[PDB]
């Protein structure tokens, strides 16, 4: 009233999630990053 | 019309865009979109034309 062993995992484990939650705004190669402005201007082909 | 290396700009805003009478308009020769599709212009908003 020390504890960084524990710190470090729920650290490395938040790092992860948050890498996994912001490649959802990547294109990756295409015109936008939301599915719906893909198919709301786009026909099947 | 003017010419290909002085071709002339207009901007249109504030309007509805009814492209309804332009794509049951069969009196063009060549109708070729790039990045939408000409039969989902109706559903869309755009910022500028």
């Amino acid at each position: 009233s020390a504890l960084g062993k524990l710190q470090d995992v729920v650290n490395q484990n938040a790092q992860a999630l948050n890498t996994l939650v912001k490649q959802l705004s990547s294109n990756f190669g295409a015109i936008s990053s939301v599915l719906n402005d893909i198919l709301s201007r786009l026909d099947p082909p | 019309f003017a010419s290909v290396y002085a071709w002339n700009r207009k901007r249109i805003s504030n309007c509805v865009a009814d492209y309804s009478v332009l794509y049951n308009s069969a009196s063009f020769s060549t109708f070729k979109c790039y990045g939408v599709s000409p039969t989902k212009l109706n559903d869309l908003c755009f910022t500028n034309v």
